[PDB]
């Protein structure tokens, strides 16, 4: 159907791919797993239900 | 052309076939169709053996397999030796004849006789080999071939959904769920059931310190607390079955069953 | 002729060999030293006689007018490839690893000579399937343990011609063969890694065979841990290169389907996520229609523990995922979501408690809402998304005090 096996260049030097690079690049994942918060209409209307059970059940 | 058997002999017991076939042993459809109504009071009346209907059953295929009949009439034997098989835990003839179903699925000339209800085993048995590529691949048939009827037919999305409740090892669903199958559905799933409920009684046991013991017997579908201590025995947790004595809020004094999971942990660990 | 001599290869020879390509006017294509008495050079006689026809053959495929049938057309090319593969395979037998990329040249366009037939009915994969299989064990087996012959260097280069072959009707046990096959290999050391390997002198199977590993790590066997590091290993050799008619990463196409699997792979093993204005991620997502709306609200679901927004997500781009060998991961992914949830009612509903009330997720028929609410805790304790244990009683989970909500990282 589509073929991704037909590579348009066959070769490159070392010092050109991404990881021979990522001395200069940055890590292409973000690790904050643990500590990042979010803002969205989600999360603000969690917290908002959540606050509300804690005044329910102080 | 087809080599077509003049056999008027209804029975004929199956044998590996080697050499050319012999039209004189070889019956036609006619006669298959004699043979399948022998075959089915037997079954319905319980006049035979499974050993036997197999073998009757195989010849019937063999005999059509050579005669290259696909039709409504192939369909049936199939269908009817795939539900008596799984009936009597023949696993591996099931699997032969869910495969010869499935490719005659594919032949527009031959209607789809109760299609849903052998994509249902078809799930169910890639349930019980742990393969999930198998039951996504088919999935993506049913979507691909505009099968919208089906897929949106409630008892198949509960099976599909049955599925992923084993992926993620809800028991709590999968055991309510269990209640909603036909009677070879069942049959099928009571394979690999045993191996199932060990798989969630262990994540029972690592999750909790101790629950009742009528918890366990409602979520695991055991129909009396005799069945449900049964079972903790052929796992070695009788000893865990610890008798507690309730206050109940000065309600009533009762003692209850309790069974220590913590100290089950020990245990089921050293079988997986 | 002096390449087969003196053991050498130039762009000519290759060239030669590229049946599919026309050559020019000027014509140097032919063998010297003809006397071919020799059993083994009358097979260089031949290789040089199927070589020569080929090549004539593939101006005639398409000089053709419309006369409706090729297949004796199509059969003759597939059979003359077949045999000369088969002759560089007894060829290849016997001489050092000079001659092993022109044989992988050889077996990659016959990959693509049966490619273009759209029938799959014919099954004439097989023959160049088995004819790649020796192919692949011609290199598999160099029992000559000096490594200027070494044929073993190309072992990786000729599994990723198998890999192709054994997806195009799907066949996920004969994929399974080979990774485990080639898996002790090295563990044995009677090949050298991918590292070593031929495979750093075209680096295009370099990150080809860390996707069909990783590929078969993830969407086959449902090794996510294994799945992700090869894929993630096959994104990160990638060039930083680009074509300049467009501006765009030269590659993208692999790069973009590699990451279909990468980027839902790395959420749910090691709780990894894109940084999205970086410039491989940006580059390759944003230019993606299917990618560009689809997995950044699939990752925003995921971090703020929405349920509703990944399950849309998931219900709306079923058909992708299920094309994509995704279902396991995003089932599991969902999983995912649903403790990250959980670890918000316990940092925003607790107070960092390590004992919690159950009816604060309801928060967001009841006795049987919290008896579902316990086994599907219980299944990812057990599981090591959260370390806690569960009261039937109290209806209440018990956070450890150490390392609740773990993660690999």
């Amino acid at each position: 159907d589509d073929e991704f096996e037909d590579f348009p260049i066959d070769t490159w030097a070392n010092g050109e791919t991404i990881k021979s690079n990522a001395v200069t690049q940055t890590n292409i994942w973000e690790e904050n797993w643990d500590d990042v918060e979010v803002d969205d209409d989600f999360t603000n209307e969690l917290k908002a239900e959540l606050d509300r059970y804690k005044r329910e059940n102080q | 052309i087809h080599v077509v058997g003049r056999c008027q002999t209804l029975e004929k017991s199956y044998l590996r076939l080697t050499s050319e076939p012999n039209p004189d042993l070889i019956r036609p459809p006619n006669i298959l169709q004699k043979m399948y109504c022998l075959l089915m009071d037997k079954y319905q009346s319980k006049t035979a053996t499974y050993t036997y209907l197999c073998d009757q059953f195989k010849s019937m295929r063999q005999d059509l397999r050579v005669q290259m009949i696909e039709n409504s009439f192939t369909i049936k034997v199939y269908q009817t030796h795939a539900r008596i098989a799984l009936e009597n835990g023949d696993l591996g003839e099931f699997n032969q004849c869910q495969n010869r179903i499935m490719a005659l699925f594919e032949n527009p000339t031959i209607p789809k006789k109760s299609y849903s209800e052998f994509i249902c085993y078809s799930v169910l048995y890639s349930m019980l080999t742990e393969d999930y590529p198998s039951i996504s691949h088919l999935k993506l048939k049913l979507i691909d071939d505009g099968s919208s009827e089906i897929l949106e037919d409630e008892h198949v999305k509960m099976i599909f959904e049955l599925s992923d409740m084993k992926l993620v090892g809800n028991y709590h669903y999968f055991m309510k769920n269990y209640l909603k199958l036909h009677k070879f559905e069942k049959c099928l799933i009571n394979s690999f059931l045993n191996l199932e409920k060990l798989i969630f009684l262990t994540i029972i046991c690592k999750s909790y310190n101790q629950v009742n013991l009528d918890f366990v017997k409602s979520e695991f579908n055991f129909n009396s607390i005799e069945e449900t201590t049964n079972f903790l025995n052929e796992q070695n947790l009788t000893e865990f079955i610890l008798n507690k004595q309730i206050t109940d809020s000065n309600g009533k004094s009762s003692n209850i069953k309790i069974l220590n999971t913590k100290g089950c942990r020990v245990q089921l660990i050293q079988n997986y | 002729g002096c390449y087969f001599e003196e053991k050498r290869y130039d762009d000519k020879l290759l060239d030669f060999i590229r049946y599919d390509v026309k050559t020019p006017k000027k014509t140097k294509y032919i063998l010297q030293r003809p006397t071919a008495t020799d059993e083994e050079s009358v097979r260089l006689q031949r290789f040089y006689q199927l070589g020569v026809d080929l090549k004539l053959k593939y101006s005639k495929r398409r000089s053709l007018k419309k006369q409706g049938r090729i297949k004796n057309a199509t059969e003759e090319l597939l059979r003359l490839a077949n045999e000369q593969l088969k002759l560089f395979n007894r060829i290849v037998e016997r001489e050092t690893n000079w001659i092993i990329y022109p044989l992988w040249v050889m077996a990659k366009q016959l990959i693509r000579l049966a490619n273009e037939s759209s029938e799959l009915n014919k099954d004439s994969i097989e023959e160049c399937g088995r004819t790649i299989h020796r192919s692949f064990t011609i290199c598999l087996n160099d029992r000559n343990p000096r490594l200027n012959e070494n044929k073993k260097i190309g072992c990786y280069m000729f599994a990723n011609l198998e890999f192709s072959i054994y997806h195009r009707l799907s066949n996920k046990d004969m994929i399974k063969n080979l990774v485990k096959v080639l898996e002790s290999r090295v563990n044995a050391r009677d090949i050298p890694p991918l590292n070593k390997s031929l495979a750093m002198e075209h680096k295009s199977q370099v990150v080809l065979y860390n996707y069909y590993l990783g590929q078969y790590y993830g969407c086959l066997e449902n090794d996510h841990e294994r799945g992700f590091f090869h894929l993630n290993e096959a994104l990160l050799q990638c060039p930083m290169l680009y074509v300049e008619s467009t501006g765009k990463f030269v590659l993208q196409g692999q790069m973009e389907k590699i990451m279909i699997l990468l980027v839902p792979l790395a959420l749910l093993t090691k709780r990894l996520y894109p940084h999205w204005d970086h410039p491989v991620i940006a580059g390759v997502i944003t230019r993606s229609k299917r990618l560009s709306q689809v997995y950044p609200t699939l990752v925003r679901s995921v971090i703020s523990g929405n349920l509703s927004l990944y399950e849309a997500t998931a219900a709306s781009h079923e058909r992708f995922f299920l094309s994509q060998g995704l279902h396991v991961v995003i089932t599991l992914l969902r999983e995912v979501v649903f403790t990250r949830l959980v670890q918000r009612c316990w940092q925003w509903g607790n107070d960092r408690k390590s004992i919690m009330p159950l009816k604060i997720l309801l928060a967001t028929d009841e006795e049987e809402q919290l008896d579902a609410l316990e086994c599907r805790l219980a299944s990812a304790i057990a599981s090591g998304l959260l370390r806690a244990y569960l009261s039937h009683s109290n209806r209440c989970i018990v956070f450890s005090k150490k390392e609740p909500f773990p993660h690999s990282k």
